[PDB]
């Protein structure tokens, strides 16, 4: 269909996968699109049957995504941090918050990005209808949850925790050379 | 086996043949007649519709399948038969009830058998997809059962005159001194 | 297709599954998105097979979910009490109302969260058009639904009956420690 | 896809099945969402395969469905009264209308529910729109479904026709208690 | 799928067929829904095909239909009438104006219905909209199809052609013993 | 799925067909709906593939159509009269003005059709909006494609071109002993 | 499904193709609907493999199409001249603008059509909105669209460019005999 | 379905891949309709893998896009330019912004397109709501897009950054000689 | 094939083959040695490789039935650095016995030693491709100045790496 097949040969041959199944199976995993509920499943799904596979290998988790849902970040965010192996998180296209967020938090030393990849951080959105109580209570929710964001990025990229809630208190783009220095990523691909 | 067809097709083609102590049969005085239910399964297989088709195309379609071109030129023709006709089929009930015949004079048994006694053997036999044998049985079932008790421990011992006839009540028949 | 396939080799290898077979096979059940008729028929048909097959090793319902309908919530719940397995509950990502109700009903000891997760209750929603009769009809059938979950609440946390009562009578958020304290689960999974 | 497959080995091994195609392998219907005409044709079908099976054998209809229309209903009712094995309908979730109908309708002594199982009952609804005349002919005709169902719920249930009658003149819910002493269940499930 | 697969063992064994499939195989045929044209195509398709396997044993057609366009269901009827094996039509659930038409024609003495089965007959619609004369070229060929329907029902029925003609005027509602008491099935199936 | 599988034993057996082609393996090919350019060309392709099987044996085209495009009509209708192989045309259900046209269109001698069938002809429909000159255009060229049809009507059919053209000024409908007599087809198939 | 399979016996025998495969194999292309992306994409990948199957023997592409983007026609047309074997064109139904210029561009002496086909050209339509500027420089853009498929078509069809010019400047239809003389297509094919 | 299958004997004979698959097969790979990011993953992970297969052989790039998002593009030309083979961009039909940058950046000397194809260049699009401030910020990041686009494109095409920044600073269309003199591809095909 | 396993089956229970020709093949005196791989360029971004698990791949037809059949699972491990050294040293002593017995003596320096090693040795392949590159490395300038008469007896060579060249170095 609009995915195509490939054919590998192993021990009988002519294993037949789409490109997808193929390069799962050599621990690449694909982060696209919005992050929503069932998407971020699938990739915890993926994540835990290559933690399965093989705990001592790295998991590469090639991101590509403007945002999505804070939640369901969280839930790949943990997933990652959970597992034994490293998962090496790799920028291409562009990150934004969510897709940032889950970008800087590979395994120290191994979250890289692409020469023209993009990236941007915020604060998180949101947002509530209905009477004040319930207004305040998910308020006070979110300012929590925002607090979280920035008390992670603090430590995944080592910069103050003051520095990222000055930063992210509006949209700030970040060239890859940006990135690097700014610590979300370790270094930039360049070529083989 | 196919392979055998080879050696018809060296006879057919030269009216010779080569023995294994290399004396050559000579073939251009015998007729050769060959017989086969090929192709068969087809003309009488029912096509799903609401019209069936000739399948004697694939009557001829098998043939060649079975048959290779050079074996099909060196024939003189493929005579194609047909299926048995109700009247055909009289005449084959009378034809076989002539042989019975004969064969209860070898026993000094006189047998008449009805017109209409005929009619009902080959309403009661006649079956399109297996041609004239089932006439054999039906002949055989409906006159030689009682025949033979009457041969053995009945009234046909060394005398004939026996009569078969037809009700129409039920169909049955006469026998009989 | 958007599910990737997955390869495992047993008895004559290569055995072909998608990502969520080749899981449900090591026990593990994802519940993900609302809670409705249809998916929770599929989890209590995954709970029931994995009861056949062996009755005695755990089962992992991993719960990120923003709700849903109460009745299909019960029918999961009933179903992980019926049977004689544990079902050790992992809240990832989020779990609203009926979400963190399937959460925190999980086998006694087993019931988990990750570190980032979030955790929200609330008293049950719903409503009806029509005549005061029926009116009158389902509003005590709706305070009798608000009562029972109430008492299957302070049954599974151990907080008393009055403590659910005034707990939930608004949306009340819970971090991963905060949710632990108030017994909703027993720990929090950090790294392995 | 959205529906796991699983591996049986009987004769040949790894016989991969859906699910759904796995438990009714094992003689379990599943009866989910509104009943209309083709799931409960699937229903009837499934239940005349079953009885082709092992006419002995009891079949298990799991349900759990909000209603539907009632000619639907009527139509797995007369499949389970007319088949030789005896059909053990257990509500899960909740029953409505023609759901707590289907289930009352069971073997005798085999209908059960779970203990927060949910069963409503009611009045069959409709209605039409046209002349005076098909107006009458229409309601003459609902009045005598109504009769039909009210007697069939006495006969199922041993209730007095008055009995139902006044009971289903509006929308009655039931507990799992309330339903076995209404005589609509047998008993309720509880454990292993 | 939505679909269940069955394992039969008859020559080889584990002969996977999708339940219509394996019922088809039993020469029983499904009819539901509205009659259209693909769906009624389809049961032509099935029966002349069950004729072909064996035009002496009879085809069961399980008909529950809220009607449909009268065409496709002539071009049914006329299949059931040219084929030569007899067409026993069990009427379950419902049988509308087409439906029950469909149902009536089946093999003399073979109409069956369920006992709480309903049939609805009544004239056929249809409508048309343009000048006057093609109005009048379309209501006379409506009417020469309502004369050729009731003609039919009258054969199939043994009533009067004016008895139809009074009866069908309005949608006409029959229970299972009106309908054999009316002619248009032979008896009522109650059990095995 | 809703198409029905079957099986068939030539060679090694259990040959597993859809039905549609189960019955174009026995040189039968269905025209149902409109017709439209997919479905017109997919007709082709299967007339194109029986004449490559067999260009001796006839083909059956079953029609049930309520009209289509024109030029699809005309493309099967010269993939007919190119064939070698007679096309027997058999119409079901009912042929409007294209399904009619294609359906006398068969091999003389072979149109047939079904007692209750139903025949409608009429005047190709069309439009256009724009300019003056652009209307006039597209006015001449429907007119050609009406005197075509009508010639190919009067061919096919052996009546005279004013004739038909009289008859098709509205839409004409016509039984199966009218459209006899008529010659659009040359017999009524009664029963096997 | 609604493509049906069939069987061909080359080396195992059984080998089961769709109908569009199945021709394929006998290097016979279609073309069908709106000429867009995807679909004049497919037909090169198609034209791509046949060439590369045997670059000497023709390859047939049967065309229908009521036209479609310009750009698609172009990466056809240079397909079709790009590549070695000859590629036949054979104009089946009808051919609007950019299907006529993909029937006329097939290889000399091998452009048929069908004796009912029709033809239509046209100058290519188009159109922008946006400021002066843009807005000239898409006019001279499509103009020169118009000024190479105006050369193509004449270079295929021997008539002069000026002939071609006042010809297309509006909609023109041709008949078969009408193109065969214009010279758009060598000759009509009438019988076997 | 829509795509065909065909059929090759490499080692048991018979292997049937999709036509993408068999030409994916070949290291050729297709880039039609917008660029999006699902797409241009797709892409990336089809370069990965023919990367994976042989990092010497070329890498064919055939591209039919009227445009897309900048960022998938970026992602594109960035795994083009990390893999070690060359990847070889063809324009066929047509390629706008983001499908002639992708053109463009092919290997040097082996950026080809086809006589009849169309080029079109010009500054990316974009925009935003909301806030002053917020305005600002998407401002200077599409600024900053756009000047690193000009950069790329006066490195591959070897044009001065003045001479790029003044052509596309409205749309400009290029034809295949037009594009081999810009210095856009490096020849245009002709013939095998 | 699983054929194959059921015949190895039948002999590990009974260790008596049958032959076609009714003779007994007797494995009551054959010791059963069978080998498995179960191992493994790295699609994406890395070329990362080291696994071993063949209880499961074995266990596909070896089933725990089948494994109990099973004397003994014995494992092998790569080879170390220092190992692989060790058996470059046995490969040369080897040939130094083999050229000795010609009368032409051979040393290798050790860096020559070290390079042979690290060319030779493959993780995924083992000491497989050792054989061919101590072969080429080594015996073919020797072949050359011996065929053409140059090295004869009393003649020797010192093998040494060209630091720049990665050459092995030689002399008369």
């Amino acid at each position: 269909a609009l995915v195509p097949m490939v054919i590998e040969q192993t021990s009988r041959g002519e294993r037949s996968f789409d490109i997808y199944s193929r390069l799962l199976k050599e621990r690449v995993i694909f982060l696209t699109g919005q992050v929503e509920d069932h998407m971020a499943n699938l990739i915890v799904a993926q994540m835990l049957f290559l933690e399965a596979e093989n705990p001592e290998k790295d998991i590469y988790l090639y991101i590509n995504s403007p945002g999505g849902v804070i939640t369901a970040g969280m839930s790949i965010y943990d997933t990652m941090q959970f597992i034994k192996p490293d998962v090496s998180t790799i920028c291409m296209g562009q990150a934004a918050s969510m897709g940032a967020f889950l970008l800087t938090a590979g395994a120290k030393g191994k979250r890289f990005c692409l020469p023209n990849s993009r990236v941007m951080i915020h604060q998180p959105l949101g947002g509530y209808q209905g009477q004040a109580t319930d207004i305040e209570i998910h308020a006070r929710e979110i300012l929590k949850v925002k607090g979280r964001m920035n008390e992670l990025m603090a430590l995944h990229t080592g910069q103050s925790l003051e520095q990222i809630e000055r930063d992210t208190e509006r949209d700030r783009f970040l060239s890859a050379p940006e990135a690097v220095e700014y610590g979300l990523v370790d270094s930039i691909l360049t070529h083989r | 086996h196919p392979d055998v067809f080879n050696i018809l097709l060296q006879v057919m083609d030269n009216g010779t043949l080569t023995d294994n102590n290399g004396r050559k049969a000579d073939f251009r005085n015998v007729v050769l007649v060959m017989t086969t239910n090929a192709g068969v399964r087809e003309t009488e297989r029912k096509s799903i519709g609401l019209i069936h088709q000739d399948n004697s195309t694939d009557a001829m379609e098998e043939i060649k399948k079975i048959f290779t071109p050079e074996f099909r030129n060196r024939l003189d023709n493929i005579i194609w038969f047909d299926h048995l006709s109700t009247d055909v089929i009289h005449q084959v009930v009378d034809k076989f009830i002539v042989e019975l015949q004969v064969q209860l004079d070898q026993k000094g048994v006189s047998l008449e058998v009805s017109q209409e006694a005929r009619n009902w053997l080959a309403e009661k036999g006649y079956d399109r997809a297996m041609g004239a044998r089932p006439m054999a049985r039906v002949i055989q079932d409906n006159l030689k059962k009682p025949l033979a008790n009457e041969l053995l421990f009945g009234s046909l011992v060394d005398g004939g005159q026996v009569t078969v006839a037809l009700d129409k009540e039920k169909n049955e028949l006469t026998y009989g001194f």
